[PDB]
């Protein structure tokens, strides 16, 4: 898998994808 | 580009989580005048829902931050201008989608599935507009959302069984419209509850192709009901 | 005035609008004054999230390409798309690197921020190396290596092993040894050295920076467990 590195990237439920 | 390759790149872009490119592809396909399969329509919905969603969430965050107290009229002006920019983008997106719907998709669909899908979509994006609208514009956007939703609802009730996924999702979004746009929680609760009860009533007779989707949607209906019963 | 720009950068951050954020921080950086620590974190977060989507997208598209039959008529569209994404990634990394060489590194006044920026230089040169070929790949890998090495020495001389910046530099530099140079033992030794040296003096660490250092260290031993398989 990809190694880890430092800098990383109530309501109502409507119909989703 | 040929329709086939436009689809290929829409799917590739979806795999790449690049939804602006996906939406551009599907917008091209739609403008070519050709009717879209179920698959292609769902590519349109996924693409544009992802594009707009980021703007909706950003607008929610920024609005919430705007209600914070003890803030300088200056800082408040900056916050409001940013919320206005996001608002502008959102309106542009919803506008493009609705132009595609009225100009191509809704117009050239006699098929009940497609008619309901596109009318529902119209209600959805007019609702997205309604949640950020001002004054008379607001009343117009609401009336249009509600109108499209209503037409879809009628067509479904006359042409589609209660277990059908588009009928169910339509009920879901229409009831969320009642709850959040019209602030009528009672009618939203009865709408969702009627959808769910009519679905479970005929669940044993539902085909095993659409079971997977309609069960999930039904669970969403019940989620919203329970949430709306505080 | 960086004040209004910082305000907007933070709004964008919480709104996850990282293009706007990167615009704000780019403008601030180009004002010419040295960046505070929060402002450096804002820059890094912004451009990290900008380039990230293109790194992941590129990974996906490349995976699809190298698992597609070469005689397939639909291959050239995949290729063209990967090359477009790669072009955007190159554009972004080039922007960051210009910001570092022209403004931040030239005017960095304290070792903490100098190490921060050198680490960043290594990171984005590494992002370029991940998608480069030929001599271009050689020289980009070299630049990454050099940035990481300078930052590493300076950190050894001017910081404690618990400092979040030193730790993070060790993390990313080890990942450079693993993914780029392909020497898993040396990457493991970097990670383990940094982790052990950090725990040794964990008691001389700031309570506020504790969460950050802890986070990084967890990434370090996570990497160690992974690579040892």
């Amino acid at each position: 898998s990809y190694s880890n590195t430092l800098p990383v990237r109530p309501r109502s439920s409507s119909m989703a994808a | 580009m040929e329709k086939t390759e436009l689809i290929q790149k829409a799917k590739l872009a979806e795999q790449a989580e690049r939804y602006d490119d996906m939406a551009t592809c599907m917008k091209a396909v739609t403008e070519q005048g050709a009717e879209l399969s179920n698959e292609e329509r769902n590519l349109l919905s996924v693409a544009y829902k992802n594009v707009v969603g980021g703007r909706r969430s950003a607008w929610r965050v920024i609005s919430s931050i705007e209600q914070k107290t003890d803030t300088s009229d200056k800082k408040l002006q900056l916050i409001k201008d940013y919320r206005e920019k996001v608002e502008s983008e959102l309106r542009s997106i919803c506008t493009t989608v609705l132009e595609l719907l009225d100009k191509y998709l809704i117009a050239n669909a006699t098929n009940p599935e497609s008619k309901v899908f596109y009318l529902k979509m119209k209600g959805d994006y007019f609702r997205y507009l309604a949640e950020v609208a001002c004054g008379d514009d607001r009343k117009q956007t609401i009336d249009n959302s509600q109108g499209a939703y209503q037409e879809a609802f009628d067509i479904s009730k006359k042409e589609m069984q209660p277990t059908h996924p588009i009928r169910l999702g339509l009920a879901l979004n229409f009831s969320v419209f009642y709850y959040e746009i019209l602030n009528n929680p009672e009618l939203a609760c009865t709408l969702a509850k009627t959808a769910f009860d009519e679905a479970i009533a005929e669940l044993d007779t539902l085909n095993e192709d659409s079971y997977k989707d309609s069960t999930l949607i039904m669970q969403l209906l019940r989620d919203n009901l329970t949430l709306w019963t505080s």
